[PDB]
């Protein structure tokens, strides 16, 4: 209230003690936990914590990937996480030398149930998929827990390692030579709305465009014959309703030049990834358009 | 170290059984129409914005533009308010009906029960009524607003039998674990003005879609430069088997129709949940605005 | 309490509050005194042995 209070100096947490330590130290007590340092405490990076069956947790022992939370129209296991990588059994993106790769490393009793599931329902995928982010560790039991990381980057305990988002070089795709010094990240799923297959297009979209508008100019402009395929059938099969060609969230951000190809190995399964190094997970919604 | 809180007071005489009764209220999300610092408390929730005579889709478009605290402290004489900021997690708790999960995409919307219920014992003075805005997953409100629209829709032709038995079908949702009924937008047989203006201005833009665009698409052709607009055409002279001004007073009002429907056809997701309590009473959520 | 494992379902702070009462049981044995007796207890008499 007085001078003094306001020409106060800000306050560092680091130079001031912990809450336990200050309660501890007036009763005079020790006990064998050290309590000096408290980790955790400077971590910008809001996460949280999954389980998930062991099916799924191939191509997951590396840290950072992306988690996707799949619907699934029963009640108990009704919600599911699954990678991105076995999303790759459904993009027609993807050609066939990887995907016989990477099918041959889910053949357990989940992988096939989800990839049933996500051939099932009568609706799309991205009104049964949803977003988490990224992985950080792993925890490999039967039943793995995983932390995912919501908002924020990507690091270890103590800030020691920078953990990279990895995603596969089929579903990569820039619309520029030259990037900016940033650019943001963006996950697009394009339907191909053909006669004997729905089966859309997974891609991972790495441009310097923000704005929302100046961005959908160019993807009706790079996806110009799926809106065709859309329009002919709407035009050739009436009493049916198809929606949504091109749904585009944005996934984060990156720094446009820590980007480069590297791999992944898991059960000698060399996969050719791209590698963004210091990767900062902003999630969105599954913005449509057409 | 404190944070910047928003106190609200109360100038009714809450008595200790009462304050107990709000002392379970902590993470419960209470709109406020503007900023303020010290607040009555007459302005807590939608209590303020309760109209018999106005609709329900006036009180979504009027939830977008409030501020929505979070119940940070309830103690005597006064109730601390906290203002979320985009990027910092907060706890939740589930007023709204329905079971969450790890990983929804929370969204806001006005509460569709009001007065005499079961579960409605809410905080009550004796005109005031505190009410809270339901926060429900998101495929959950696009549908729930899908179903009133045509449920509004319907308003006209409900003597008929088929109408009835299709009011009694969408009144209904099944979901997870969830048996949820929502009230009817019509009552006694006639439309209120919310409801009216929104099945107004959709059947407008949707009249006014199918009157002018083969004239368009028509003059289109001439200056044709992609095979997508040439087809697209074609679908129009399949389906259908003047002064200038008025055409501009057409295009603008369908562009007026076209903006007092972003109420209904968007909404943004408010929370996404990172942990659930058990018993699903609460949950752990970062904010996005 | 104890720790578990990684990955094992924990242990959370417990608080138990429970409450014992108390019950009630009078009693009462009843005795007579005869009127002959209480008329010659407090009242005095003549002198005699």
């Amino acid at each position: 209230m007085d001078a003094r209070a306001v020409a106060k100096r800000p306050r560092d947490p680091a130079d001031e003690d912990n809450e336990l330590v200050t309660a501890l130290k007036a009763k005079r007590e020790v006990n064998t936990i050290s309590v000096r340092y408290l980790y955790h405490a400077d971590h910008q990076a809001l996460t949280a914590r999954f389980f998930v069956p062991e099916g799924l947790v191939e191509f997951e022992a590396q840290p950072g990937a992306l988690l996707i939370r799949m619907e699934t129209g029963c009640d108990s296991p009704r919600h599911l996480y699954i990678s991105l990588y076995l999303l790759g059994i459904r993009a027609s993106n993807v050609s066939a030398s990887t995907r016989c790769l990477l099918e041959s490393v889910y053949t357990a009793s989940a992988a096939r149930a989800a990839l049933q599931w996500l051939d099932l329902g009568p609706h799309l995928l991205h009104r049964r998929l949803e977003t988490l982010g990224c992985v950080k560790t792993v925890s490999l039991g039967i039943t793995s827990l995983l932390t995912c990381v919501m908002r924020g980057y990507l690091y270890n305990t103590l800030k020691t390692e920078v953990f990279a988002l990895m995603i596969p070089k089929d579903m990569y795709l820039t619309w520029e030579e030259t990037r900016g010094r940033l650019q943001y990240v963006y996950l697009i799923i394009v339907y191909d709305y053909d006669g004997p297959e729905t089966r859309p297009g997974i891609y991972v979209l790495t441009s310097s465009i923000a704005h929302w508008q100046t961005l959908v100019d160019v993807a009706r402009g790079k996806f110009a014959r799926e809106r065709c395929s859309f329009v002919n059938r709407r035009i050739t099969r009436p009493r049916q309703i198809p929606l949504c060609t091109g749904v585009i969230q944005k996934l984060g951000w990156c720094l446009a030049d820590d980007i480069h190809t590297s791999f992944l190995v898991h059960k000698e399964l060399k996969l050719s990834v791209v590698r963004l190094d210091n990767f900062s997970v902003e999630l969105g919604d599954f913005r449509e358009f057409v | 170290a404190m944070e910047a809180n928003i106190f609200c007071t109360f100038d009714h005489k809450l008595s200790i059984a009462d304050v107990g009764k709000l002392t379970k209220l902590v993470a419960a999300v209470v709109p406020i129409p503007q900023r303020l610092h010290l607040i009555k408390h007459y302005q807590l929730g939608l209590h303020q914005f309760v109209d018999h005579t106005r609709g329900y889709v006036r009180l979504r478009g009027l939830l977008r533009n409030m501020t929505l605290t979070l119940m940070r402290r309830v103690e005597g004489n006064q109730i601390l308010l906290h203002v979320p900021t985009h990027g910092l997690l907060y706890t939740v708790l589930n007023t709204g009906p329905v079971t969450w999960e790890k990983g929804d995409a929370l969204c806001v919307l006005p509460p569709l029960f009001h007065g005499p219920l079961a579960r409605e014992n809410l905080l009550t003075l004796g005109q005031w009524e505190l009410v809270l805005p339901w926060i429900v997953p998101m495929p959950l409100a696009l549908e729930i607003n899908q179903r009133l629209l045509i449920m509004g829709l319907f308003s006209l032709d409900r003597s008929y039998e088929e109408v009835k038995a299709a009011v009694q079908q969408l009144q209904t949702i099944t979901f997870r674990d969830a048996t949820f009924t929502i009230p009817d937008p019509v009552i006694d047989q006639h439309l209120l003005i919310d409801m009216k203006t929104a099945c107004l201005s959709m059947s407008m833009v949707a009249n006014l879609a199918s009157e002018l665009t083969m004239t368009y698409v028509r003059k289109l052709a001439l200056e044709d430069s992609s095979m997508l607009l040439v087809k697209c055409q074609e679908l129009l002279m399949r389906l259908d088997r003047v002064s200038p001004d008025d055409e501009i007073a057409r295009l603008s009002a369908l562009f007026v129709m076209l903006r007092q429907l972003d109420d209904l056809i968007r909404e943004q997701v408010v929370f996404t949940v990172c942990d659930v309590s058990p018993d699903n009473k609460s949950a752990t959520c970062i904010f996005k605005g | 309490r104890v720790a578990s494992g990684a990955g094992l379902p924990t242990s959370r702070q417990t608080t138990i509050m429970v409450t014992k009462y108390s019950e009630k049981s009078p009693i009462t044995i009843p005795f007579e005194l005869s009127a002959a007796c209480l008329t010659y207890l407090r009242e005095t008499f003549e002198g005699t042995i």
